[PDB]
């Protein structure tokens, strides 16, 4: 892919006590046009881990497409194995580092987040096949927005309950809505516990527009 | 699968080959060919095997194959196992003219062949060629030259010459009455004429079941000659004059 | 494309088609050969003419460079791709490393080839077996032979062909390096060698030398009827 | 009387490879002696005319300047094994650094020990001894056309193999030293073969660890012959 | 004789024994049989214990092709395996390409071509395999399907693969099959195996029962077998 | 016999020879004895010697940190297989950053000696290997044969004379799941002492022992560490 | 960077010095510029650091094979043609290698230079590299056939000296090897900042 | 268009003790002007005497690490014993310069024991030169660590100094000063400073923090 | 230009019973000759000629290729070969080379090998073929070549005056040109017999 014709926007993600939380709205743009107002940007791998994406979305639904047999695949075998989040995250990396190579790459940008054996596990992949691990990763101009704001409340407080977490989310989706020229104020949220993995609805913020009366 | 397989590439027990052999025996049937060279000039002699009053004759031209401008060739064998040798042999010595822009000598051109129908014989199971044949033709280097080739890739120079199985008495005729560079083309005509009289068991020597083609020497153009039938009657009533004459003594 | 095996084991534990085919060399005509110190002599017989053809495409004798000669047995066709092969190679060889081939260079050459040749599926082995003889650089006259296996293996002596033990009997009492001493008592050491062979009145012998600093000479057929003639008058005393 | 090259027996064997077997033993014989102190090595070269020159006939062929080699069995089989078991410690050394152990050098030889097919000919009819001294001291090891590798003490193969295995389970043990283990390889040469002992007949190959290389110039093997 | 070497030549009488013989290979196996009620396919295997010989749930002849196909394999077993890995790959192309589920009618044409082509070549083997397919779908319905080793490929109501073949389809048609509930063919078809196969041939035997319908949401899984336990209790009442 | 010649031939019995033939090639190997507690895994075996001055053909080889087989039968086929099973291991360990189960991989083996047992031209694998490993859920013993069967068993013994290692192991297999390791594996070369003459068993030149465990790497011992697992055992009755 | 060789009476006289650098950046001081071959054969190192050091070594590996089935050492000529048809098989891919190859014969000395351009010349002085062209000055002012063993060796040691005192990228230490007919044997390997306190007085 | 490089930064320290070999790496990544993570070290510990660095482009040095690993245990079944420190730096340069006409973008410098007990320390280039040095510096702030130590380890420029060997914890010091006057001057230097010790007895670990700007 | 790299000029003209064709004779590169006797002419058979123009590796080449078939075409047959048949053969070995195409432009004249019937047609460098009935010209001086034949040509004339205003089309029209010169040989055929005459030119 030389050039991205339906994009998306920013995702976020942070860890929190037995579990990750995962959001991002659903708004396909093809440059300036807000052309989709209604798509899904998360896919929901089997039962422990889960996938976000950002970038191209014809690319995103060709990785829906093998992923999801590739689950299939082992789901038949019925040995009692599974993908842990790491070994998914493993293998993305391969896929985007193979793909750039041919000079002919996948214009996304990716963020797995997992919970398996009581461990909550958040991974982001590049384009470029850059991957790392951390406590709260942020896509696009998240990165430089949400980014300040999920530092500054982890490094003076480590560990975070699920409720402190998903309030922190809604916070930072509200400063993108304000500061991103290509966000929408539609937006679902996706959360990993022990108990599988859960989506939520279309959800909205509630915005501020008070000093637009002073001149 | 494996059974199936005819193995004609294999030695045989004596310590021979085995398949070249059974070929080798169909040249000696079915035609009847030769060529004398002694000095400017050469010939070839026909054989017509099939001489049936339906054909229509409208070839107007044979088992000699002009295959260059300098060389043709006279083959005996399965007959159209010579199309895929002639069609062959034809664009070798015409690409080796692409390449350096001069005529192909008429050594080289042979083992080009030779080559190609032994390739057959080392590897692969594919059947041989049931195919000898002759060679004519003028070169920079000596002049006029005959050659002789077999099924089995072997070749080399004569200058008198044998194909047909009737035509092995004809070598015990070709030793007892040839020259040392004596060729004036008549006397070279009135052997050849000679020879098909005794060998060839049809009586008499019609001209329709012969044919001669032979090449001369002109000033650069290299002239290749297939005579017509009516120089041949004259030819067989003065081989037949000869005969009547010679007779005298008895 | 032909996936199949032509030569496998046999349960006495030998190849067939090895000591199958140097029959077939043995049904060819003999060729003998000897070194000296200063002049190398090779001489093929049995050259049986009809006597009224061509002689100059029935050469039995060639070269590969201007170091190397060469003479065979066996069938004709099967010595004409591996000559013309090694004609190529000895070449190609001084396209790179830029000295002449030495003569048991081009001996390992023709020996693997014809080894693979045997060890590959759908292919017939040859049928040759080939004297090379050379004196390379230093001066040092030297001789090998083949084999259809394919075994390089130098010899001061070899006889081939139809016959090739008897003459090797009669070089089994002929180690005499006073016939070494002489160039020319060493080709009348080849010709009444060769007068051993089948009938060999003179005519059937066409031999040729290498005085090591010169292109391969063959004698003309006067010095074999003068050569013939001191051999017979060496002969008379006997008494 | 024509069957399979790649067919199981009905007992259960094989059919072709059990036939390769056979044919070592219509070849010369070897001897090869693994020491504490290096590995000597012998060979009878079986000479047939004095017209043939001795020396293009060779038995011990140098594989690495550390590794030496022994073969008995069709010559030009062998000598397709030798180069491409010298390229492959060249390959070793051009990506390492390092010099290929005696080992390891087998295991590379005997991967195409057997793999004759069609796609992708016949099993080779040579067997081989490999001596050579590496970080693990001298060694010593024999392989055969069937692909079975095995280390040996001493090991002794050809057409009087067997005879040269029973005689040298006697005079054998773990504390030799290299000369006795010489002189003793010899005596047991001279007993299996039919002709006399000469400068002629035979050829050695010591590697040590200290005389880094095998150096067997002729006339040191009459100095052994007399010594005998 | 002379005749029935390659499965590329036809007899004088015309046939091919080489699919002949690779028949009669699968009929010495074990029984596996198979049956359909309206809303759901059950299977169900007999397997041999020899004495001991593997750990149980070693190698299982129910395999498990796609979330909504299953198997039910019979005679040789190393080439029912690789028959699972060619109906694997078969529903994922068409997963790939049209984008929805495999129809059951379309997968049985796809192996009986692949099962034919062996057929009709020296150079490979027919297989010796038979097996079963069964699915559910709520557009469909439940339909079962069988193949023999030379290709025939169309539908039952119930079949039987095995030694006992005909001997165990006589008492297939004894029941009722339009108007049952599967969780009672369950305990139905382990009386099927439990009357046949007397123990004088092998002692110790053992049950699989696989089970696909509307009960199971379309999915395909294996019975809960240690759990509630009325097949081998309820196939035992036939002591008279 | 005309139609026992090729693997493609049925025969008219329905049983291809050619497979029947290589089941024999893998009784003439050297006994091996394999099987597993609840937590560890442990596979022994019985070298042999070509001469006196020739050291043993070893037969325990390690493939991945928890996965070692066992080998009966040809050598070829031996190092050709291991080099496809090293490979596989390796892959996975490349592309998912984790080790495969024992299992799935051995399901690989059998898709891999499926084809030369169907094609022309093409002989069976002569092997016999025992496969012992960790995946996620515990240890295991496979088994496998020419014809491409394998096995989930708990405890085997495959080449010459294992008729008399099998029945050794179903009068001691209920203790096969509590004992731990040192009585684990002095069970398991009782077993190997039936499979020989009556004149010699162990003696530190002919026994190899591999162990796979759950704080443990696949681990092979070779006559001189196996001398303390040969002491404490009683001689042969009569 | 900066090599030189010359022959004469007694035997190949190849100095270097031992700078290599990164842009205006100095990566080390201590580069052995000068690859060993063999016991009897030297190669050295032009331009690309990483060109010259492989495919001299994929050379040493064609001569042992060489020498393993011929029973003989390979001739200076023999090698310099092989390295000749390696490199031009990737020629305008942009390799950069102007090394040289020096090594005892048969013939005698040896002395050849091998480009990445496809040039393969003899002669009998030659200096390669960034500040070559102030080694061809001095040398070939002090350059005679007929010259001792310990003058030979003056004269590359201050060549060397030269050159690195008015180039930039040339420094550091210079080596010094002698071919023999034997084989090489290493001579000297001597500091930039003692040599200028020697030939300042 | 797609450009398939980019700047990750990362610095890279080792030094050839006389018995010993210390490896130093900081862990910030970052690319552009942003920060991905705090913690992300640069060791690898690949057998028990060696560690490798890796510095440049992220996305590179991830694939080549795990390239190496594979080749160890190629090594392993094939030999029946482990690699050297040099033959891991021979078998490096060939994997660098298979890739000529594409090259990594990768700093690289193995520290680790020779087989005498010796530190050795193999410094290398995108493209696959190497030599062995007594102390190399590699990634972004390597020219502000490169003249430091030539003054103090190599004693280099000072009259009448003495040649002392350098001990361990001098060199741990030394280490730890050079990193604190490096995150000073560059923006790439982060914050943890991890610290890898090769001895005889095995490979300690130690982390040091530097300031957070 | 690549076609002004050496230049030439090769005209034909159609008279009443014969057919004439001529060509100039410099070798050069752009701007330096080499020589006066670079042959631009080959005959194909008997009462048939080609000219070939353009850059001088390909007249060479092309003129090789086409004799290679033409032997072949011969040899199959036992006739020679009509004039149509040799447009459609040159036509189909310069669309073979569509995309690396040769730079050169043929011009092929000639009679009937039955009649006195004569023939003239000229192709592009991709082989579209081009019939007239009076002339055919080609090379890099083609417009100085269009306006003396549209100035002086007749339909029906003797092969004297065919001759004298070729002559006078050729002298006029090189002389003009730069690049081409050095000397123009003229070939004028007719059914009994074939004259070739060179003609005075300037030298400069």
């Amino acid at each position: 892919t030389q050039n991205p014709m339906v994009t998306g926007t920013s995702v976020l993600g942070v860890k929190f006590e037995g579990g990750v939380v995962i959001a991002a709205d659903m708004l396909g743009s093809y440059g300036s046009l807000a052309r989709f107002r209604n798509i899904s940007r998360i896919m929901r791998v089997n039962n422990s881990t889960m996938l976000g994406a950002s970038g191209d979305y014809a690319d995103f639904q060709y990785l829906k497409q093998v992923l999801g047999q590739m689950v299939i695949d082992e789901e038949l075998l019925g040995d009692g194995h599974s993908y842990s989040p790491r070994a998914i995250h493993s293998w993305l990396t391969r896929a985007m580092y193979s793909r750039r190579s041919k000079m002919n790459p996948l214009w996304n940008t990716m963020v797995i987040g997992g919970y398996a054996d009581g461990e909550s596990f958040l991974g982001y992949v590049d384009m470029l096949g850059v991957a790392y691990e951390a406590p709260s990763l942020a896509t696009g101009y998240g990165a430089y927005l949400a980014q300040p704001l999920l530092r500054e409340v982890l490094e003076k407080q480590p560990v975070l309950s699920q409720t402190e977490a998903r309030d922190l989310v809604e916070r930072c989706m509200r400063v993108l809505y304000y500061r991103d020229a290509r966000s929408y104020n539609r937006f679902q949220i996706a959360t990993v516990t022990e108990k599988g993995v859960e989506i939520e609805g279309p959800l909205s913020t509630e915005t501020n527009w008070d000093i637009a009366h002073m001149i | 699968s494996r059974r199936y397989d005819s193995r004609t590439t294999i030695f045989s027990p004596e310590g021979r080959l085995y398949q070249v052999e059974y070929a080798m025996e169909a040249i000696g049937h079915a035609g009847t060919c030769l060529g004398i060279l002694a000095n400017d000039g050469v010939l070839l002699a026909a054989e017509r095997r099939n001489i049936h009053k339906l054909l229509d004759e409208v070839f107007f031209s044979e088992k000699i194959y002009k295959l260059n401008e300098d060389m043709a060739c006279s083959v005996a064998g399965i007959t159209s196992d010579a199309n895929v040798l002639t069609n062959e042999l034809r664009l070798i010595a015409q690409r080796y003219l692409l390449q350096y822009q001069e005529p192909i000598p008429c050594e080289q051109l042979v083992t080009a062949l030779c080559d190609i129908k032994q390739a057959y014989t080392q590897f692969g199971g594919k059947r041989p060629f049931g195919v000898s044949l002759l060679y004519i033709g003028w070169d920079k280097h000596y002049g006029f030259q005959l050659y002789q080739s077999d099924p089995s890739g072997n070749y080399g120079g004569w200058k008198a010459t044998c194909i047909g199985n009737n035509s092995a008495a004809a070598v015990s005729m070709l030793k007892q009455d040839y020259k040392e560079g004596e060729m004036t083309l008549k006397s070279a005509l009135a052997l050849a004429i000679k020879v098909l009289n005794k060998t060839m068991d049809v009586s008499k020597l019609s001209a329709e079941k012969v044919e001669i083609a032979t090449l001369t020497r002109e000033n650069g153009k290299t002239v290749i000659r297939v005579l017509k039938q009516k120089e041949v009657e004259q030819l067989i009533k003065k081989h037949e004059e000869e005969e009547a004459k010679a007779e005298r003594e008895k | 494309s032909y996936d199949r095996a032509i030569t496998v084991f046999s349960p006495d534990g030998h190849l067939f088609q090895v000591e199958y085919a140097q029959e077939a060399v043995k049904k060819g005509s003999t060729a003998v050969g000897v070194r000296g110190r200063d002049i190398v002599v090779l001489g093929v017989e049995k050259k049986s003419v009809a006597k009224l053809q061509d002689e100059r495409t029935v050469r039995k004798i060639c070269a590969l460079d201007d170091n190397v000669c060469m003479a065979f047995a066996g069938l004709t066709a099967d010595a004409r791709i591996v000559i013309n092969r090694a004609r190529v190679e000895c070449q190609s060889h001084r396209l790179t490393v830029e000295d002449p081939v030495t003569v048991e260079y081009i001996t390992r050459y023709i020996a693997s080839l014809k080894q693979r040749y045997t060890q590959s599926n759908g292919r017939r082995p040859f049928g040759i077996s080939a004297l090379i003889v050379g004196f390379d650089f230093d001066g040092t006259p030297r001789l090998y032979q083949t084999d259809p296996s394919g075994t390089y293996h130098a010899w001061k002596a070899n006889a081939i062909g139809r016959g090739a033990k008897s003459v090797r009997e009669f070089l089994e009492k002929n180690y005499t390096d006073e016939a070494i001493e002489t160039d020319d008592l060493t080709i009348k050491l080849v010709i009444k060698a060769l007068l051993e062979v089948v009938q060999s009145g003179g005519k059937n012998i066409e031999l040729a030398v290498m005085r090591r600093d010169q292109s391969l000479k063959i004698l003309n057929p006067e010095e074999i009827e003068k050569y013939v003639a001191e051999i017979e008058k060496e002969k008379e005393e006997n008494e | 009387y024509d069957r399979g090259v790649n067919t199981f027996s009905p007992e259960g064997r094989l059919f072709q490879v059990e036939y390769a077997i056979e044919a070592i033993k219509l070849g010369s014989t070897a001897i090869g002696i693994q020491t504490s102190e290096g590995v000597c090595l012998a060979v009878e070269k079986r000479i047939t005319s004095p017209l043939m020159e001795p020396s293009s006939i060779e038995k011990i062929v140098e594989i690495d300047a550390h590794i030496g080699c022994a073969m008995s069995g069709l010559i030009a089989d062998a000598k397709t094994l030798i180069d491409k078991a010298r390229v492959e410690t060249q390959n070793h050394w051009f990506t390492y650094n390092e010099t290929m152990t005696v080992e390891s050098v087998t295991q590379a030889v005997s991967n195409l020990a057997l793999q004759f097919g069609e796609e992708d000919s016949r099993p080779f009819g040579v067997a081989l001894l490999f001596g050579g001294v590496d970080e693990k001291g001298p060694q010593l090891f024999h392989m055969d056309p069937s692909g079975t590798f095995v280390q040996c003490d001493a090991r002794a193969i050809g057409s009087a193999s067997e005879g040269a295995q029973s005689s040298l389970q006697e005079v054998y043990h773990k504390s030799m030293t290299l000369k006795e283990a010489i002189k003793s390889s010899l005596i047991i040469l001279k007993q299996v073969m039919e002709e006399k002992l000469n400068a002629t007949n035979i050829e050695l190959a010591t590697v040590q660890p200290g005389q880094n290389f095998h150096m067997f110039t002729k006339e040191e093997l009459e100095e052994v012959i007399k010594d005998i | 004789t002379g005749y029935d070497l390659s499965a590329s030549t036809f007899s004088p009488d015309g046939r091919v024994f080489q699919v002949e013989y690779a028949m009669k290979a699968v009929e010495n196996s074990s029984t596996a049989i198979g049956i359909r009620c309206k809303d759901g396919v059950v299977f169900g295997v007999e397997k041999l214990v020899l004495s001991k010989l593997y750990e149980e749930g070693s190698n299982k002849r129910l395999f498990n092709v796609d979330r909504h196909v299953g198997m039910a394999v019979a005679g040789l077993l190393a080439d029912a395996r690789s028959l699972a890995d060619i109906a694997r790959e078969e529903a994922s192309n068409f997963r790939s390409n049209f984008g929805y589920n495999i129809p059951l009618k379309h997968l049985a044409d796809r192996v009986a071509m692949y099962v034919h082509a062996y057929t009709l070549y020296s150079a490979v083997r027919p297989f010796g395999c038979s097996f079963m397919l069964g699915s559910y779908s709520v557009n469909d319905g439940a339909q079962l399907y069988m193949i023999d080793p030379s290709g025939v490929s169309y539908g039952y109501w119930g079949c039987a693969i095995g030694k006992a073949r005909q001997a165990a389809k006589t008492e297939i048609e004894k029941l009722q099959m339009k108007e049952m509930t599967c969780r009672d063919i369950v305990k139905e078809v382990a009386k099927i195996i439990y009357i046949v196969h007397d123990e004088v041939k092998d002692k110790a035997f053992e049950l699989e029962l696989s089970w696909v319908g509307e009960l199971t949401n379309g999915r395909h899984e294996i019975v809960p077998k240690d759990i509630r336990e009325e097949a081998e209790k309820y196939a035992k009442e036939s002591l008279k | 016999n005309q139609y026992d010649n090729d693997v493609t031939v049925w025969s008219p019995q329905g049983r291809i020879h050619q497979i029947e033939y290589a089941m024999e090639a893998v009784k003439q190997g050297s006994a091996t004895v394999g099987l597993k507690s609840k937590t560890h895994a442990v596979l022994v075996a019985l070298k042999r010697a070509q001469s006196e001055l020739a050291a043993h053909q070893k037969k325990i080889l390690h493939v991945d940190n928890h996965i070692g087989i066992s080998i009966a039968g040809l050598t070829a086929d031996a190092r050709l297989l291991c080099n496809f099973m090293r490979q596989e291991c390796l892959d996975s360990r490349f592309v998912f950053d984790r080790p495969l189960p024992v299992s799935r991989l051995v399901s690989l083996i059998g898709s891999k000696t499926q084809i030369p047992t169907q094609r022309y031209g093409r002989r069976p694998y002569g092997v016999g290997l025992l496969i012992a490993g960790y995946d996620d859920m515990g240890p295991h013993i496979f088994q496998t044969c020419p014809s491409a069967n394998y096995f989930d068993c708990r405890a085997m013994s495959i080449g010459a004379r294992s008729q008399s290692a099998r029945t050794y192991l179903e009068r001691h297999m209920s203790e096969f799941m509590e004992c731990n390791l040192n009585e684990l594996v002095k069970h398991g070369l009782r077993a190997l002492r039936e499979t020989l003459p009556a004149e010699q068993d162990l003696t530190t030149k002919n026994v190899s022992i591999g162990i796979v465990g759950k704080d443990l790497e696949f681990t092979i011992y070779d006559d001189d560490d196996v001398s303390p697992f040969l002491e404490g055992l009683e001689e042969r009755p009569q | 960077t900066t090599t030189l060789a010359f022959k004469f009476r007694h035997g190949v006289i190849v100095a270097a010095d031992s700078r290599a650098t990164a842009g205006a950046y100095i990566a080390s001081q201590t580069v052995k510029k000068v690859i060993e071959i063999n016991p009897y054969l030297l190669g050295t190192m032009a331009g690309g650091a990483a060109d010259c050091s492989f495919w001299e070594r994929l050379l040493a590996r064609q001569c042992r094979i060489y020498e393993l089935r011929n029973k003989e050492r390979i001739s200076v000529a023999a090698a310099s043609k092989l390295l000749a048809n390696m490199v031009y098989q990737y020629k305008g891919m942009g390799l950069s290698m102007g090394t040289m190859i020096c090594g005892w014969d048969k013939r005698g000395p040896g002395l050849y230079y091998v480009d990445s351009e496809g040039n393969r010349i003899s002669g009998a002085t030659f200096s390669v590299g960034s500040g070559s062209v102030y080694a061809y000055g001095v040398m070939d002012r002090g350059y005679s056939y007929d010259l001792e063993v310990e003058q030979a060796y003056d004269l590359a040691r201050r060549a060397i000296y030269q050159a690195t005192y008015r180039d930039a990228y040339s420094g550091g230490a210079v080596n010094l090897y002698h071919v023999r007919e034997d084989g090489w044997i290493r001579v000297s390997s001597d500091n930039v900042a003692d040599l200028h306190e020697k030939y300042s007085g | 268009r797609f450009s398939p490089y980019v700047f990750n930064g990362g610095t890279i320290l080792a030094i050839a003790g006389e018995d010993f070999a210390i490896v130093a790496s900081d862990t910030r990544l970052s690319e552009g002007f942003s920060i991905h993570t705090r913690d992300s070290p640069k060791c690898y510990k690949l057998t028990d005497k060696t560690v490798i660095g890796c510095s440049g482009f992220h996305g590179d040095c991830l694939t080549l690490t795990k390239i190496i690993e594979a080749r160890l245990k190629m090594y392993k079944h094939s030999n029946n014993k482990a690699m050297t420190t040099g033959a891991i730096a021979a078998m490096l340069s060939t994997i660098l310069y298979s890739r000529r006409f594409f090259p990594y973008y990768v700093y690289n410098i193995i520290g680790g024991l020779d087989e005498e007990g010796k530190g050795a320390v193999y410094s290398f280039d995108p493209v696959g030169s190497y030599q062995r040095d007594s102390f190399k510096a590699g990634g972004s702030a390597s020219a502000m660590l490169q003249p430091l130590l030539d003054n103090q380890v190599g004693f280099k420029n000072m009259q009448n100094v003495e040649h002392v060997p350098l001990s361990l914890d001098r060199a741990m010091r030394l280490v730890k000063d050079v990193f604190i006057s490096a995150a000073e001057r560059d923006v790439y230097t982060g914050d943890a400073l991890r610290i890898c010790i090769v001895t005889k007895e095995g490979i300690r670990e130690e982390t040091v923090s530097l300031r957070k700007d | 230009s690549i076609m002004s790299y050496n230049g030439g000029a090769v005209m034909a003209m159609k008279g009443k019973n014969c057919v004439a064709i001529a060509a100039d004779r410099r070798f050069g590169i752009q701007a330096q000759m080499v020589t006066t006797d670079f042959q631009k002419i080959f005959p194909m058979g008997d009462r048939l000629y080609i000219g070939l123009a353009g850059l001088a590796t390909d007249v060479q080449t092309v003129a090789q290729r086409l004799k290679f078939r033409l032997n072949l075409y011969e040899l199959k047959e036992g006739r020679q070969i009509k004039p149509y048949t040799l447009m459609s053969m040159v036509a189909n070995l310069l669309y073979e080379k569509r995309f690396g195409p040769y730079y050169t432009e043929p011009v092929i004249a000639g009679l009937d090998p039955k009649t006195f019937k004569p023939f003239i047609c000229s192709l592009d460098l991709i082989g579209c073929p081009m019939v007239t009935d009076d002339f055919v010209v080609s090379g890099t001086c083609a417009e100085q070549m269009y306006g003396m034949c549209e100035s002086l040509w007749e339909p029906n004339m003797d092969p004297d005056h065919l001759f004298e205003t070729i002559s006078q089309a050729m002298l006029n029209a090189v002389d003009r040109d730069a690049v081409s010169g050095m000397g123009v040989i003229v070939h004028i055929i007719e059914k009994d017999k074939i004259t070739t005459r060179t003609l005075k030119a300037r030298m400069d």
